[PDB]
């Protein structure tokens, strides 16, 4: 899924085949080197892109004072009554108008989408 | 010129009287408009 380097001159490995042994080997054409390729997957495609938002999410968006935020839906982690709350923010979402919480509070940082 | 002349017997105008309702149509209104807002919020909450 992933992209890997080569240790020797640090370009791209691409995947080859290992025909005497029949196993998948990544090999750059900058050199001579091939490594085994431990995933055995090369590409994957999630057209319909079924992402999560949160690993996207970064805390200090909780510092943001045009944010609205609520005391209703506490913290996960610390359970803070205070937590900012806004939508996907992010184009090509598909349809989505669900709400990312943020955890306020310094060092938290925690966040969750219900 | 018939009616223009009449006219200057009956005569024509508009105000700020003419732009005013009661005070229970206003107060209809403000019922309307606040029950408007409501169910907007109900709408927007749900969708969220
Ligand atoms: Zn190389
Ligand atoms: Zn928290």
């Amino acid at each position: 899924v992933g992209i890997r380097f080569c240790q020797e001159c640090n370009n791209m490995l691409y995947p080859k085949e290992d025909k005497e042994n029949r196993i998948l080997l990544y090999a750059c054409r900058n050199c001579d080197y091939q490594q085994e390729a431990d995933n055995s997957c090369i590409y994957v495609n999630k057209i319909t892109h079924e992402v999560d938002e949160l690993t996207q999410i970064i805390a200090d968006v909780s510092q943001d004072p045009t944010l609205p935020r609520t005391e209703d839906h506490p913290c996960q982690k610390c359970g803070h009554k205070e937590a900012v709350f806004f939508q996907s923010h992010s184009a090509r979402a598909e349809d989505a108008m669900r709400l990312y919480y943020v955890c306020t509070a310094p060092h938290c940082g925690h966040r969750w989408t219900e | 010129t018939v009616i223009n002349n009449w006219l200057l017997i009956e005569g024509h105008t508009i105000g700020i009287g003419d732009s005013i309702a009661d005070s229970k149509t206003y107060q209809d209104i403000q019922n309307t408009i606040k029950k408007a807002k409501q169910d907007v919020i109900e709408v927007i909450e749900k969708a969220h």
